């Protein structure tokens, strides 16, 4: 038989009823090393924790991706007109890897 | 002074009520649910029983002549039948053959336990529930006996209680109920106007008074053979020893919350939903005033184990100075984790024990002594793993603290995370300013 946080009954034959309830249980170390964390908290209250972790991946991963874009485009907007001009070079003293903008000579 | 507070409609759950008007020293209030019930109102509609076909002698008239009547009383079968040659022990009687006439007649009526073995059916309305109340604080124990409706008082002494309206009536009787013999059940019988020939409620009769007893069980009388002599009819059975034997899976094991029923003024008990409000007004004169027990000084909590989410695992130690020896109320003031003993004394070594609970595992409540308060949190790791096969003690709330010191570094590196794009937009911003000129 099933049991939960909120209580299952009893009547086998002409007993008196029973009452119980399950526990809050789950296991793993509930303040230790990250790699347990989730664990403890995914065996106490199964759904909607696989949820809060793909939640969290995908604000980490476009937080990531924004910062990556962010400094592509600062990057472009820094020294893209030193591509331009007929021949000319990067100043490398003001800047050479600070913006990198390294490609052949 | 008018106090007001919110409970738990939980039987066998205390309840803490902590009243802190100035100028007084804080006291607490012990509130326990003792068995609460709720009664609905009831029509009583008709009652059903079984039958008894009453059949008279058969009728053997030896002339020819046909004799018909109908008086009143329900479901006559009025038949007659002509040329039926009956026989008897002493070989036959009479002579003439072929020209005979048989009378026979029979109807229905009620039974001889009608009085006992019978069923009522009833229509649900708008339900009244009882509430015994236990309340207590320092020196006063005493229980009482409520409607939790909109107004009514308790007089415990000086002090008066005002439990007002349910949150909600998720009542588990509905529209129209049936009881019989200290059991009820949720089917929906045919009206008053007519019912199936043997489905339930075959007779609707009325009350006991035993007035307009209508039936419709379907008599059908039929033609005697020529052996001897016959009352032969067709009738199903009751429909009343059907639903007996069908029966099964009463009220009692299909309540939505685990409401156990009774049936003397068909009533139902020891169910727990919603919450109920309370309104109290303490008189003046039970309880000291400041110049008594001061003992707030400095104050640090300790807490030694956290075995939670049980029974108590919270055990807890607060140390403090103080004045002379005297009584002291305390309290959580958050509802994350709620304490056990309510006002406990003070020695000169200003070494107590508090056993707490609660169901998180980082606990930032707030133990307030009877005039100082502090915070407190504790490493409530531990989470106890068997079967517990009694009641709970705390709030189902679950979250962990937002400072706390489990997910703080989740937290930071979350924070970071958006560091490195609040710095991206940052040189951004900075690299556009510079290059727009
Ligand atoms: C109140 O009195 C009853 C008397 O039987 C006792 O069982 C109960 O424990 C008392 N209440 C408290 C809080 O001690």
């Amino acid at each position: 038989i099933p049991v939960t946080e909120d209580g299952i009954e009893y009547r086998w034959g002409n007993n008196p009823p029973v009452r119980l309830w399950a526990q809050l249980t789950t296991e793993g170390k509930p303040h230790g090393w990250p790699h347990e964390i989730i664990l403890y908290y995914y065996g106490l209250y199964p759904a909607a924790t696989i949820v809060a972790v793909s939640a969290a991946c995908l604000a980490v991963v476009l937080s990531l991706l924004a910062s990556c874009y962010m400094f592509a485009t600062a990057r472009r907007k820094c020294l893209t007109p030193y591509a331009l001009t007929p021949g000319a070079v990067v100043p490398v003293t003001l800047g050479v890897l600070c913006c990198a903008p390294r490609a052949h000579a | 002074y008018e106090h007001t507070a919110t409970i738990p409609n939980v039987v066998g759950f205390p309840y803490k009520a902590h009243i802190e008007r100035n100028g007084f020293s804080p006291m607490t209030l012990q509130l326990e649910v003792l068995g609460t019930s709720l009664e609905p109102t009831l029509n009583l509609e008709y009652i059903t029983c079984e039958y008894k076909t009453v059949v008279p002698s058969p009728y053997i008239k030896c002339c020819g002549t046909s004799e018909c009547r109908s008086m009143e009383r329900p479901d006559y079968q009025c038949q007659v039948y002509t040329g039926v040659y009956p026989f008897m022990w002493g070989g036959a009687y009479c002579f003439c053959d072929t020209e005979n006439t048989q009378l026979s007649e029979a109807y229905v009526d009620r039974s001889d336990v009608c009085k006992h073995d019978h069923a009522a059916a009833y229509k649900a309305h708008t339900a009244a529930m009882k509430a015994t109340i236990r309340i207590s604080y320092g020196n006063l124990n005493q229980t009482t006996t409520a409607f939790v409706n909109g107004e009514h008082t308790v007089t415990v002494g000086g002090s008066r209680f005002t439990f007002g309206p349910i949150s909600t009536a998720w009542t588990p009787f509905d529209n129209k109920i049936v009881v019989y013999k200290n059991d009820v059940y949720n089917l929906d019988f045919p009206p008053y106007g007519s019912g199936q020939p043997g489905r339930f409620g075959d007779i609707q009769s009325r009350t006991v008074e035993s007035k307009d007893l209508y039936a419709n069980t379907a008599l059908k009388l039929s033609r005697p053979s020529s052996g001897t002599v016959h009352v032969p009819y067709t009738q199903t059975p009751s429909g009343f020893k059907y639903w007996i034997k069908e029966r099964g899976t009463s009220l009692n094991d299909k309540a939505p919350f685990g409401c156990v029923i009774k049936t003397n003024p068909v009533r139902a008990e020891n169910c727990a939903v919603g919450n109920i409000p309370v309104s109290m007004d303490i008189p003046d004169s039970a309880f000291t005033r400041v110049i008594d027990a001061p003992a707030v000084t400095n104050l640090e909590c300790q807490v030694a184990v956290c075995t939670h989410s049980s029974d108590f695992g919270g055990i807890a130690t607060l140390t403090f100075k103080t004045d002379k020896p005297g009584k002291c109320a305390v309290h959580s003031h958050s509802n994350v984790a709620t304490i056990q003993e309510a006002a406990v004394d003070i020695k000169t070594d200003g070494k107590i024990t508090l056993h707490f609970s609660t169901a998180s595992a980082s606990p930032a409540f707030k133990v307030s002594v009877c005039s100082a308060k502090t915070t407190c949190m504790a490493a409530c790791e531990p989470p106890k793993d068997h079967i517990v096969p009694y009641g709970a003690s705390h709030n189902n709330q679950v979250f962990p603290d937002m400072s706390g010191t489990a997910m703080t570094w989740v937290q930071r590196v979350a924070g970071g995370f958006g560091g490195l794009t609040l710095a991206a937009v940052a040189v951004l911003i900075l690299v556009t300013c510079v290059t727009m000129r």
